[PDB]
DNA sequence: CGTCATGATCATATTATTACGCCAGACAGGG
DNA sequence: CCCTGTCTGGCGTCCTCTCACCTATGATCATGACG
């Protein structure tokens, strides 16, 4: 079955792959972190909760007070979201706060407080999002973006090969914080172990095991084994498993049980030490020579002196040998330090370690922190109580956990935010593993080490930041006052708070002015992955491998749209299906396949749950149940493409549109394009402009429909039902019953959003596309908004297209279109500027908004009226007087020079205070009128679905057919009618009413306050006119049009109609590529689609064809079944049998300017399909059709291809970049031409040209290339008179700048001088 | 600077200025009422320090800022680097008579010669239409004729047909990296808004059409005029100067 | 090499418009060294005629008649 | 990636397929991304160490030049004497092997017609004025720079030569990449430079030196193949 | 440095009984001194201070020519040297 | 008439780090 | 004093176009209202 407006013209859809799970909400990362931001969220986090837990309770400097915390509140915005972009306001909610005061009393702060106080404190204005997904910050609607940074928690790099210059590489374990002190282990080319704490000075690692509280002993106890010589009455015999002697060479021949095992100058093979375990070999005998190396764990001391025999860690010799052997040890416990197996890492690290104990290690960890200073053991405990091992300074998120115990090896993730001493002895036993060559180093880009931030996150450590700083205020007021008098209001002030947060959303490097010319533009820039900001990286120095594509970027990230330029692959954007884990990581979907049978379950994986499976490739071809119909199938196992078994596979992928993002599948036959062309394509389809009628494309993807209503320019129906009125204002939804409310009567009033200014200059239009008594159902277009038609998404207009070279015009990229394509008004964009004009404060008095102004006269002030302010609707042209205004001198503002217009809206706002005039005085009385009409048609119209409400209840029980209309109609319930149900409905609609009564009155009466009141403004200013130039940009040679794959070009020739190449019916082309851009730009795919559109039109025009003869509705039914049939294997299946005989009219209504088609992205129509689509219409098969020439009107030999291409106007138009000058205004403080063309500028004369003018021999044009020309002013003024007098000449002299910078190094010590 | 908001935003000079004589003017005043032994000390090392952020910011050790990670800015950062006067004020100089707008291609040109519009051409060249005017006298002084070309009265096109006739204008495309990026032309008037150049000499440009922008120069003298005549001519450069090989070949 | 021959000039202005300005600067201050605006970019700095093209036979004149 | 895509773009290309291709092209991109960057700094130190070379002189008066050879990496010859000598001041008059018969004069710039009669005669090396052995000061003379590229007679006294030439080294930047025994071809006579050579018991020639260098002599005098011989190898000739 | 300036038990001692001077300071509103204007029409040029009000307002030097009017302005209201 | 509270206007610089990389030349560490 | 490692200084394309942003917080003084 089909929605309605599904039926009014019915996509054809090519595809083979039945879909199984649909495209979700496209702008659920934002509205889902801000969700997750602002609830009201119990059990601690996340949200402003983790903060407002976080930072609270303030406690005193020991003054035994407390400022701890209850719970929070956010009130209604004074603004809604319009008035708030016609005024200029943030959009902001107040956040009330519950803090309560606790005092303490004396010697007991386990005793009772003498007074509490609980009461509502105002801090800060955190601003909220709009439905959209967006905010408004000062007026305008910004974005913020999410960001791609590093996941916290351990990470094991490895930095190669550079360093030392030998080859031997390094290893280094950062220990990356959520919010701390960093940590760095890392190696030396001497192989000692060195810590760092945040990039400052270097140490040898063990002094931190010492600060940890561990002796020497205990650290060769956790970093080493053990090795047991047993002095039994002979050589001093030792225990040995051979498992350590896995290819030595031992110095001596090894014996036991009378029998020779390991001969001297040979190596202890593998069955030998199967011998000596199976023999249970235990002791053996050494030489002297053997321990002549050993290193001794633990200190042995003598029992008579009371001495030391020797330290611990230290090699041992004959003479410590014999000062041991002759106090009293048989047991000797020694290290095992081999050269593959285990370096002596920690041995060599406690020989270069100076200190010996605690206290020494804090003073040295307290002296590389805070340079030249004296310690104390107190302030060395709590420095180091204070960087890893407090609540405070050091935080692991449950993100940072849960790496930090997945990446050792653990099993719990659940775990403490601070350090503890097993995290950091794990630490370095892994990279002592590391270095010893089992286990592998972590790359960076893989996407299980890249965490995903958003909104919410962001603004809530913004939000924390505050609140540190509010906390370091408030431990000042509170044990610095008296006690008690004061509440928690005087103390903490919003000040530092809202700085901090309207900062970040005001100006950051991820809360960004939102590119909004497009529903596309919006609904991808809202979507977009940023690696830069505030914790990552920068353009101008890294990289290389972080602008390169990962194995694993396979559905979380879109590999082709990306821009091109100076930051690719760090402005990456998300994909289709790709949510965002709990943690913050990447997931898509896949399905499970069980053992035989592909399972419709959806399931979600991470990116590093991805790696240990095995997935199916998301075109595999499987019959009727699941079953693979091969027996070798393409998979990707561990980040590596290969050719699998059957039933070896463990998941498939969902659809096949997941690789790709939603700015590039809507590229019809993308699988045919090359990646480069693809990536300009979808980022110039990003760019289009709206143009004055948007058609639809012929040849789509069917995403259409998920871009335009999961996006916010359409006026989707939240409650289906009846249309009752649609005007070019508003639309009325007459609720269904079966979908209605009991009380509130209800019938939904839509206001439209009519011409208005995008942020691109654009203009954001609603029409209305329903009829009038028409059904809509739930989740369904009502109003089309800018660049769509009836709910689809049509960004530019398609039109007929032949590649041909003709006669030069397109010649590298260009485009050359009829006079047709402009006679039809169909490029026609419609553009709207913003011009304001500001009454400032100034001496000699304020100034002058009135229209008696000096210098002018009749034909400037004709288009005024009686008080400065031009009229709405006055068609002006460039350099005209809108808004008079002079100052104690005129300073009337002008149309800037070059644009024309039509007037169509004025603002102005006045300073409370300041006279208004006569007419602020009307646009306050014509918004009175608005306002109050709006408002009481809202109560008519809510009365007027109550009395139908009334009417529908009185039906039955106690009719009154003819009794119902003799009585004043606000009187339908005291009629005979008993206690039922609908005397107590009645009694409800009359609460509805009479709410609906003094709502109306108390509303009415804030309404007019709000008009009636002055507005908040800049320092010293008395009124803001702001008027609405409305300019219609038609097409021109100059601008530049694009299709959907990459191939641009400059609209070169705007030819007549008659020159145009025609074929044997008469219809002229109306645009003619260049042919030789398709071999070398392996853009492929523009051919199909242009050979698809031509069998689209073709069905089209035998539609109109059969319909123009005015045929019945069987043939129409016929045919329209016919053209949808037409395939493999299909998705569609659709029936014109269950249409009615009145909706296929309809419906050939809407298919006769042609029949859409739908081409799923990798899963689109073949050529065979093409071709049998170009077989139902009468074109010819290879799609190529023989043209006749207009010029000469004699055939273009070897036929040539004609269709149709879906062509989109780019807003880089030609009246925006020419510019031109001979002598403007100049700069202060270096006297040459200002830059730019708003401001009237010249084109720099660039450092290259000066080049390229000393290569050739041109003298005398450099000379007055940057002398003359630009910046000696006396030189330029005699120029001007001798370019006005006909003697081409000049007089050199010197250029400025020069004397700026004498003064400049003459304003150091050093003194320059011009000689002679 | 205004910002035409009643506040100055300073440049930073005068912020260091300021410190210094700040710290100065201090430093008098607490040798004039004398310092307490070892303490006339601490202010002279504070003067210092203002004195080394002033001649060159950030060699010392941690540079000072005013708002708000950004360190200000020194005499040695106006001298040195880019954004400096070497190389963005005295080697390359913003430039009078001069414009710019999007190429095209019109195959009906001699290879010397290129579209220009009209708006560009009466823009760029004013002063000779002044003369002109004041010359052929159809204006007594020059405001009578700066209002003249600014109605666009219907004499100054023939004025503009004879200034054009025999004048070269010098074409450059925005990354010059041969000597063969800047060449001079004979100008066509165009109606419409884009210059139309020669496809040929887009081989030496390195320029396809798909929103390349070029910018148009003026000579004003006239030994600049026989210089973008004789020396940089389109016709003149049809060999390249890395090799022998002709720069004209068809495309 | 070539960064090390620019900078390593008779000339302080050439290496001055090259890189590091503070070195090329202080060295040129405490030497006293004298410029004489010897070839191109240093009359391209000061704004007179290179001494390549046109200028180059006026240079010549000028040198002439000293 | 050993599986290689089966697939062109006239028929389809499934995902996998489709993703490795976007390997390579955004490989290429960010390859012209940071290379534009590196080959605009390479034309500024450029023209800033050249900067100054005027063509000032008309004759430094001395005869050391340089010697070119056509270049001989060991196979085909890939840069001949036409394309090497074109149009440069012979350092010492060439005399063809009929020798004490001058066939060029000691000053003659060698255009096109000079350069096919030297092909015709098949001359060895003509020794020829370099710039880099100059002796103008401050400055280069016009004899020992050649032909003034971009035109065709001799360079004129002025044009900045080092400006040009930084320009002509710097522009293909753009274009540039970021990131057993001897085996003969043609037939002629053998050469052999720096060499040590005895005989073994076998009757070849054996070699004592690393500094051999093999070179075949064609029919009419040049060089057609070279070799570098390593230390202690064995010739069968 | 790193720790305070070695402060040895002698500057202490001499900075137990300092100021042994008089109003000194900065040479700003004293009598007889120099003061510019920055407020009211007869602002632009400089001035001089002597006798002032005190928690109200000054004395101001204004003069043209020959002649002098004297105007008591508060501090805030003109321009301390 | 006096005192207290509230509102408006005017006045200055932490508030209490971590994701570039190469080359090069001087300064100093180890022997 | 003769290496050899560390350190800190230099440097990292051109041209153009668009947009926002460029305090707020605390203290003191004056005026008004209430007792
Ligand atoms: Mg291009
Ligand atoms: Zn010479």
């Amino acid at each position: 079955v089909y929605s309605y407006t599904e039926k009014k013209r019915i996509r054809k859809d090519f595809g083979k792959r039945p879909q199984v799970l649909d495209v979700p909400y496209l702008l659920s990362i934002q509205l889902d972190s801000f969700q997750k931001f602002i609830e009201q969220d119990p059990e601690g986090q996340y949200g402003l909760e983790a903060a407002f837990r976080s930072v609270f309770p303030i406690q005193s400097y020991s003054g035994n007070s407390e400022l701890q915390y209850v719970s929070y509140r956010l009130g209604e915005p004074v603004f809604d979201v319009q008035e708030c972009q016609i005024r200029g306001v943030t959009y902001s909610a107040p956040l009330r706060v519950k803090l309560r005061l606790v005092i303490y009393e004396r010697e007991a702060p386990e005793g009772t407080v003498k007074d509490i106080k609980e009461q509502e404190v105002y801090m800060g204005e955190i601003p909220l999002m709009t439905d959209n997904g967006t905010f408004v910050i000062n007026g305008t609607e910004r974005v913020i973006v999410s960001q791609l940074h590093r996941s916290p928690g351990v990470f094991f790099d490895s930095d190669k090969g550079k360093t030392h210059s030998s080859g031997k590489v390094l290893y280094n374990a950062r220990i990356i914080p959520y919010r701390g002190s960093w940590l760095d282990f890392e190696f030396d080319p001497k192989d000692n172990l060195f810590v760092r704490i945040d990039r400052r000075r270097k140490l040898p690692a063990t002094i931190i095991l010492r600060a940890l509280n561990y002796t020497t002993e205990q650290i060769l106890d956790l970093f080493f084994e053990k090795v047991i010589f047993e002095i039994r009455d002979n050589k001093l015999q030792m225990e040995l498993v051979p498992e350590r002697l896995r290819g030595e060479t031992a110095s001596f021949d090894i014996e036991a049980n009378g029998k020779v095992y390991v001969e001297k100058g040979r190596r202890i093979t593998a069955r030998h030490i199967r011998q000596l375990e199976k023999d249970d070999v235990k002791l053996i005998e050494v030489p002297v020579e053997y321990i002549a190396g050993k290193v001794v764990a633990k200190d042995y001391i003598d029992e008579s002196t009371g001495e030391l025999i020797c330290a611990a860690n230290m090699e041992l010799s004959l003479d410590l040998l014999a000062k041991l052997s002759q106090s009293g040890h048989k047991r000797i416990e020694t290290l095992f330090t081999n050269d593959l197996d285990h370096g002596p890492y920690i041995s060599e690290t406690l020989r270069v370690d100076p200190t010996n104990d605690r206290l020494s290690a804090l003073v040295e960890i307290y002296r590389m922190m805070r340079p030249g200073e004296p310690p104390t053991r107190e302030a060395a405990e709590s420095l180091f109580e204070n960087l890893f091992f407090s609540e405070d300074r050091y935080d692991l998120s449950a993100v940072g956990r849960m790496k930090f115990n997945r990446s050792l090896l653990r099993e719990e993730i659940e775990g403490s935010g601070i350090l503890s001493k097993d995290d950091i002895i794990d630490v370095m036993k892994k990279l002592i593993d590391i270095r010893n060559g089992k286990g592998e180093v972590d790359d960076i880009d893989h996407l299980g080490n890249r965490r995903i931030r958003s909104v919410g996150e962001m603004a809530e450590n913004q939000f924390r930041v505050g609140l540190v700083r509010v906390e370091r205020a408030v431990k000042e007021r509170l044990s610095l006052g008296d006690l008690d008098t004061l509440m928690p209001q005087d103390m903490i002030n919003a000040k530092p708070i809202s700085a901090a947060v309207k900062e970040f959303f005001g100006s950051s490097q991820l809360s960004q002015f939102m590119d909004q010319n497009n529903p596309l533009s919006e609904i991808t820039h809202k979507r977009r992955i940023s690696a830069l900001g505030p914790g990552g990286l920068t353009r101008e120095r890294a990289g290389f491998e972080v602008r390169d594509v990962h194995p694993t970027h396979y559905g979380r990230v879109c590999p082709i749209e990306t821009p091109e330029g100076p930051n690719i692959g760090l402005i990456n954007s998300l994909s289709v299906y790709a949510q965002t884990n709990e943690y913050g990581f990447l997931e898509t979907p896949y399905r499970k396949v069980t053992d035989g049978v592909v399972t419709d379950e959806i399931h979600y994986l991470s990116a590093i749950e991805e790696g240990n499976y095995v997935i199916a490739q998301a075109n595999s071809n499987l019959d009727e149940e699941g079953h693979f119909v091969e027996d070798l199938v393409t998979c990707r196992s561990k980040g590596e493409s290969s050719l699998f078994s059957r039933d070896q596979v463990d998941y498939m992928d969902v659809s096949t549109q997941q690789v790709v993002s939603v700015g590039a599948s809507l590229i019809p036959f993308l699988e045919h394009d090359d990646a480069n062309r693809a990536l300009m394509g979808a980022n110039m389809q990003r760019q289009a402009v709206p143009t004055l009628r948007a058609d639809k494309p012929l040849v789509g993807t069917g995403m259409e429909r998920a871009v335009a209503v999961d996006s916010g320019v359409t006026a989707v129906a939240k409650r289906g039902g009846v249309v009752q009125y649609v005007d070019a204002s508003r639309i009325v939804i007459k609720v269904n019953e079966d979908e209605m409310y009991p009380g509130e009567a209800g019938i939904d009033i839509y206001n439209l959003t009519k011409y208005t200014r995008s942020n691109q200059n654009t203009c954001i239009n609603q029409m209305p596309c329903v009829s009038l008594g028409e059904p809509v159902e739930r989740g369904d277009v009502l109003a089309d908004g800018p660049s769509t038609d009836l709910g689809e998404l049509a960004l530019g207009q398609n039109m007929r297209v032949a590649f041909m070279p003709w006669n030069g015009y397109n010649f590298e990229d260009s485009i050359l279109v009829s006079e047709r394509v402009v006679q039809e008004d169909r490029f026609t964009t419609i553009h709207i500027q913003e011009l304001a004009c500001v009454s400032r404060d100034t001496k000699l008095g304020p100034e002058e908004i009135t229209a008696d102004i000096p210098n002018v006269g009749e034909a400037a002030l004709s288009k005024l009226d009686e008080s400065g302010i031009v009229y709405i609707g006055a068609e002006v042209t460039g350099g005209d007087i809108l808004v008079g205004k002079v100052t104690p001198k005129d300073s009337s503002l002008r149309v800037p020079n070059g644009v024309s217009g039509t007037v169509i809206d004025v603002q102005v706002f006045t300073r409370d205070g300041v006279e208004k005039d006569k007419r602020a005085l009307e646009i306050e009385e014509m918004q009175l009128k608005q306002a109050k009409k709006d408002l009481s048609e809202e109560l008519q119209i809510l009365e007027a679905g109550l009395f139908s409400r009334i009417r529908a209840v009185l039906v039955a029980g106690g009719v009154e057919a003819e009794k119902l209309d003799k009585l004043p109609r606000d009187r339908w319930l005291e009629l005979g009618l008993t206690d039922e149900e609908k005397q107590n409905q009645l009694e409800q609609l009359a609460e509805q009413y009479d709410e609906l009564k003094h709502e109306f009155e108390k509303k009415l009466e804030a309404k007019r306050r709000k008009i009636t009141q002055g507005d908040d403004l800049a320092p010293g200013v008395l009124k803001i006119v702001k008027v609405y130039l409305a300019v219609k940009r038609r097409i021109q040679p100059g601008d530049k049009m694009a299709g959907r794959h990459g191939n641009k070009g400059v609209i070169s020739k705007i030819n007549p109609i008659e020159d145009m190449p025609y074929d044997e019916n008469g219809t002229p082309v109306d645009i003619v590529l260049n042919p030789l851009g398709v071999p070398s730009r392996m853009n492929i795919g523009q051919i199909l689609e242009t050979h698809l559109g031509m069998a689209a039109k073709g069905i089209g025009d035998k539609i109109n064809a059969m319909l123009k003869q005015q045929q019945e509705v069987a043939k129409l039914r016929e045919f329209i079944q016919r053209a949808y049939d037409l395939g493999a294997d299909v998705r569609q299946k659709v029936d014109l049998s269950t249409f009615s005989d009145e909706e296929v009219m309809r419906l050939a209504e809407n298919l006769r300017k042609g029949m859409p088609i739908a081409t799923p992205v990798f899963d689109g129509a073949k050529e065979a399909e093409i071709k049998e689509l170009l077989k139902l219409g009468d074109l010819p098969t290879s799609g190529q059709i023989r043209l006749y020439d207009g010029r000469t009107g004699e055939q273009f030999e070897r036929p040539v291809t004609v269709g149709y291409m879906y062509m989109l106007k780019l807003n880089h138009l030609v009246d925006d970049k020419m510019h031109a000058r001979s002598t403007g205004s100049y700069s202060l403080v270096t006297q040459q031409p200002l830059g730019g063309k708003a401001q009237f500028g010249g084109q720099r004369f660039g450092e290259m040209e000066v080049w390229a003018l000393e290569a050739y021999g041109a003298a005398y044009t450099l000379q007055e290339m940057l002398t003359v020309k630009s910046d000696d002013v006396n030189g330029r003024t005699k120029m001007y008179k001798n370019i006005v007098d006909g003697n081409h000449q000049m007089e050199p002299g010197m250029p400025e700048s020069f004397n700026v910078l004498l003064k400049e190094i003459r304003s150091l010590g050093i003194n320059i001088e011009l000689e002679d | 600077v205004p910002l035409d908001g009643g506040r100055f935003a300073t440049s930073d000079l005068n912020d260091l200025y300021r410190r210094v004589i700040n710290r100065n003017n201090r430093l008098k005043r607490l040798l004039d009422l004398a310092a307490p032994d070892i303490i006339v000390r601490n202010e002279k090392r504070m003067l210092q320090e203002a004195v080394d952020a002033l001649l060159d910011n950030g060699r010392r050790g941690r540079a000072i800022t005013g708002s708000n990670k950004r360190p200000l800015k020194s005499l040695a950062d106006m001298i040195k680097g880019k954004q400096g006067r070497f190389r963005q004020n005295l080697l390359g100089k913003r430039v009078d008579y001069s414009g710019r707008s999007v190429i095209t291609v019109g195959p009906y040109l001699r290879l010397h010669q290129c579209g220009l519009p009209k708006k560009m051409a009466l823009e760029l060249f004013k002063p000779f239409i002044y003369g002109k005017l004041e010359l052929r006298g159809l204006a007594t002084t020059i405001k009578a004729a700066k209002k003249m070309v600014e109605r666009e009265e219907a004499v100054v096109w023939d004025i503009l047909d004879e200034v054009i006739r025999e004048h070269p204008v010098l074409l450059n495309r925005a990354p010059t990296l041969h000597r063969l990026g800047i060449q001079a032309f004979e100008p066509v008037l165009i109606e419409g808004k884009a210059i139309q150049l020669h496809p040929l000499v887009c081989a030496a440009y390195n320029a396809d059409f798909d929103g390349d922008q070029m910018a148009v120069h003026v000579p004003l003298t006239l030994e600049a005029q026989l210089e973008a005549r004789a020396l940089m001519m389109s016709t003149n450069n049809i060999l390249s100067p890395a090799n022998g090989e002709p720069i004209i070949v068809p495309s | 090499g070539i960064t090390k021959a620019s900078l390593a000039t008779e000339s302080f202005i050439s290496a001055a418009s090259f890189q590091e300005t503070t070195r090329v600067l202080t060295e040129a201050a405490v030497a006293g060294k004298r410029d004489e605006l010897r070839g191109l970019k240093e009359n391209v700095i000061v704004g007179r005629l290179i001494p390549a093209g046109t200028g180059y036979a006026y240079h010549q004149d000028r040198m002439r008649r000293r | 990636i050993e599986t290689p895509i089966t697939a062109n773009f006239r028929e389809g290309l499934n995902v996998l397929q489709y993703f490795i291709s976007t390997h390579g092209a955004r490989k290429g991109l960010a390859d012209t991304a940071l290379k534009t960057a590196n080959s605009g700094y390479l034309t500024r130190r450029l023209v800033d160490v050249a900067q100054d070379l005027v063509v000032t002189e008309d004759d430094c008066g001395t005869h050391e030049g340089i010697m070119m050879t056509p270049v001989i990496e060991g196979g085909d010859v890939k840069e001949p004497l036409r394309d090497r000598v074109l149009g440069r001041v012979t350092a010492e008059d060439v005399l063809k092997p009929g020798t004490a018969d001058i066939l060029v004069p000691r000053n003659t710039l060698l255009h096109e017609q000079w350069c096919d009669l030297l092909e015709e005669n098949s001359v060895d090396a003509v020794k020829v004025r370099s710039v880099v052995s100059c002796d103008t000061d401050f400055g280069v003379c016009a004899h020992c720079y050649g032909r003034d590229l971009a035109r065709g007679h001799i360079i004129n006294k002025g044009e900045a030569i080092g400006v040009i030439a930084a320009q002509s080294i710097g522009e293909p930047g753009t274009q540039l990449t970021m990131r057993s025994s001897i085996q003969v071809k043609n037939k002629g006579s053998i050469k052999l430079s720096n060499v040590k050579s005895v005989v073994n018991s076998s009757g070849k020639l054996v070699i004592t030196s690393r500094n051999t260098e093999l070179k075949l002599i064609d029919e009419f005098g040049r060089t057609k193949e070279s070799y570098k011989v390593p230390y202690g190898a064995v010739l069968a000739k | 440095g790193a720790s305070p300036a070695i402060v040895p038990s002698a500057v202490i001692h001499q900075l137990s009984v300092y100021k042994p001077k008089d109003i000194v300071d900065p040479a700003t509103p004293y009598p007889g001194d120099k003061v510019i204007i920055t407020e009211g029409a007869f602002e632009g040029f400089q001035a001089i201070f002597t006798e002032p009000d005190g928690e109200a307002r000054s004395m101001l030097l204004l003069n043209l020519i020959n002649k002098e009017i004297k105007h008591s302005v508060k501090n805030t209201e003109f321009r301390k040297l």
